[PDB]
């Protein structure tokens, strides 16, 4: 898919079996995504954004598909007001920036 | 890390 | 340009004769640069994102130019760690995300 940004780029995706969306973020270091259960063990986590820090739990090897495009990585899970795919889930999929 | 703005 | 996101997508943006550096956020609304030379009298905005709300001054119908691609819209001067080109610059450069 070719996404343009007169809108915000919120894609399907399917973690934990659940289906939700959430924001191609390309000013996101990291993946992290509203309060959900994930399997395995999480270790806390401090991430940076605007507005301040927020405490999130680490969950490694996570499966997630992103419009039908599996990646494994890292997820955060905390109390973000937005579920965000950040670059060590979006290199996964292969996406890059275009102009 | 740092996730980017509303 | 086709850009990966193996690491942060900082560009050349120039403003008011200085060149200065800034990610290209997918996940931003909105321009927001740290600081900016001198540009004149500014309006109050409030945005918003994952730690929380912050105060910002407004600069409409700045002139920047992105990998020397010209733009113009709203600049915003608040507490961003990095700065960031939101989407409001992204559309007008004809930057999308692919994958
Ligand atoms: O899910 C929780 O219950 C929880 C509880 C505490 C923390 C912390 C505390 N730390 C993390 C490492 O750096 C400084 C502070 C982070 N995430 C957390 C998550």
């Amino acid at each position: 898919p070719q996404i343009t940004l007169w809108k915000r780029p919120l894609v399907t995706i399917k973690i934990g079996g659940q289906l939700k969306e959430a924001l191609l973020d390309t000013g996101a270091d990291d993946t992290v995504l509203e309060e959900m259960n994930l399997p395995g063990r999480w270790k806390p986590k401090m991430i940076g954004g605007i507005g301040g820090f927020i405490k999130v739990r680490q969950y490694d090897q996570i499966l997630i598909e992103i419009c039908g495009h599996k990646a494994i990585g890292t997820v955060l899970v905390g109390p973000t007001p937005v579920n965000i795919i950040g670059r060590n889930l979006l290199t996964q999929i292969g996406c890059t920036l275009n102009f | 890390x740092v996730v980017x703005a509303x």
